[PDB]
């Protein structure tokens, strides 16, 4: 009983952590909608700065 | 020599009466270990999964 208990607190726990990381991928501000294009001019655009 | 041997005798069987009696004691005790092994496996290696 104890290792059939064990075996189903790792898979809840496994797709607990596989969760967690992909909320936290998804919250990446990178990827979050049209924030209003930036006023400042980023220093990776060479093409503006030229 | 039958009355020594059968003294022989009774002093084997008295041996082993000594050692069933010892042997019986020491069950009863182990029987009481036994219990509470079961008891102690229980409740620190069960009873704390349903939280988990």
């Amino acid at each position: 009983v104890y290792r059939e208990l064990g075996s189903i607190v790792q898979e809840l726990k496994e797709s607990g952590d596989k969760l967690e990381e992909r909320l936290t991928m998804l919250s990446d501000v990178n990827l979050l909608s049209a924030s209003k294009p930036r006023s400042n001019i980023d220093s990776k655009d060479l093409t503006s700065h030229r | 020599q039958n009355i020594q041997e059968a003294c022989l005798l009774l002093d084997k069987k008295q041996k082993h009466i000594q050692i069933l009696i010892k042997g019986n004691s020491s069950s009863k005790s182990q029987i009481r270990r036994s219990s509470v092994e079961a008891q102690k496996y229980v409740q620190d290696k069960l009873l704390p999964w349903p939280q988990e």
